[PDB]
């Protein structure tokens, strides 16, 4: 996308997540990354939803296919498992890749830092899902490192109703118990998460008060699942 | 269990 | 796919299926054509299925952004549809293609005949949907030529309930009321399919009576809204 | 005005 304007990407970005083209608005956002300058809250939250949406129908896609595959368990369902698993592990090195170079390092203020670690840890995550061989120990640290290291700094820098640090501390807790076999870790992180924010609501505005109250709920699902 | 939808942005 | 078994390629086309890999299903389905063989009625289904989510997905995104096109009527919104529109155009020749190259001419039976013709008459009304230039008035009487051909053969070969013909009918109908601008037309044609349907019911067992009224009520849906 | 669905077999 080198020769596209970065404010063009991003209008296109916009365009393409009306017309639910998720693949297309990953293009446009990675596209505006390469431009080399950093990206503002609104551009972040671009960037991000465009490869959630790419790496949720691929991770959905594995999931049945090892489905049938552990059922049967010719070559087919294993080859066509291992085909949807090498695009999902390439749409998440590309992710990382930008996050790298150079997201993070130019990343100063704890909204963004903390917004571009949570992305790290989540993409992290999605590569231990399915994981298996001589790297998903070292994967699976290299996301709860991503993960810690954005706990240390939301907890310094942020107020505990932060939509960001919410929800960066309800995804550390589905790592904990679904990809860590840390349960009692998912299960307090959770719990103590969504009760330092039901103590800091009084601050809130209205419209913060619906923001940070939709990720509370977010966790108290998990933790009725949980418990 | 449940991590942030965040498809819709 | 010209390296894949032909079985391989249908095997992995009703995976991709169940993992809702539309773009993968119809990769699959061409691969199979392209080895030269006929294909069963199953086969055809899936081909159809496959092509149909694919041009589907476009076909929503381009009313889209058709739509916010209109309203502000930069070049950014034009320069995207025009992207999509050219993507959707080339899904459809390149069904059109295979259909052309050879299914169509090794048609023999009517089932097999009226299918490839009726998904001929929808690929090219999908491609006078977007048209506005030299070729619009073409394009719309190829879609026009493809259904009629299809009509003929279906009523001196199936009978009246016939899933296929019911479809068939159905969406000439649609090409009447929304490309054609005969409203009319698609009117009598959706009244007259249904009656002689309900006419010839009496005749079927009861899985094929559940085939066939599930189509008869897609006509009648038609019919409310258009009268 | 619907077509045939034709998404899922
Ligand atoms: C990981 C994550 C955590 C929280 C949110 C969220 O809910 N936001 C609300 C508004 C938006 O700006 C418009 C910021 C994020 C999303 C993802
Ligand atoms: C264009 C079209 C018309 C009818 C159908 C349909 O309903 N079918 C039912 C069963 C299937 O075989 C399993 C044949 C088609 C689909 C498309
Ligand atoms: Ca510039
Ligand atoms: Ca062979
Ligand atoms: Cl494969
Ligand atoms: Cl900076
Ligand atoms: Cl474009
Ligand atoms: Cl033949």
């Amino acid at each position: 996308m080198g020769s596209m304007e970065r404010a063009s990407l991003i209008q296109k970005a916009k365009l393409a997540e009306q017309a639910e083209r998720y693949e297309d608005m990953a293009a446009f956002m990675k596209g505006a990354v390469e431009k080399g300058e950093e990206l503002s809250c609104e551009e972040r939250n671009l960037l991000s939803v465009a490869y959630k949406n790419v790496v949720g129908g691929q991770r959905a896609a594995w999931r049945v296919l090892s489905s049938i595959e552990q059922k049967s368990n010719g070559p087919e369902v294993r080859e066509y498992r291992e085909k949807v698993e090498t695009e999902l592990q390439g749409v998440c090195d590309t992710v990382l890749g930008l996050l790298d170079s150079h997201l993070i390092k130019e990343a100063g203020d704890a909204e963004s830092r903390v917004f571009y670690l949570k992305m790290k840890g989540d993409y992290y995550r999605y590569l231990a899902e399915v994981a298996t061989g001589d790297d998903k120990k070292r994967i699976i640290d290299s996301a709860r490192s991503a993960y810690q290291e954005a706990m240390d700094i939301s907890k310094k820098e942020m107020p505990p109703t932060n939509p960001i640090r919410l929800g960066l501390a309800l995804n550390f807790s589905v790592f904990h118990y679904e990809i860590a076999n840390s349960p009692e870790e998912a299960i307090s992180l959770a719990k103590t998460t969504f009760d330092e924010a039901m103590a800091d609501l009084h601050t809130l505005s209205e419209d913060s008060y619906k923001d940070s109250t939709l990720i509370m709920q977010l966790l108290r699902d998990n933790l009725t699942l949980w418990t | 269990a449940g991590s942030i939808p965040g498809r819709r942005s």
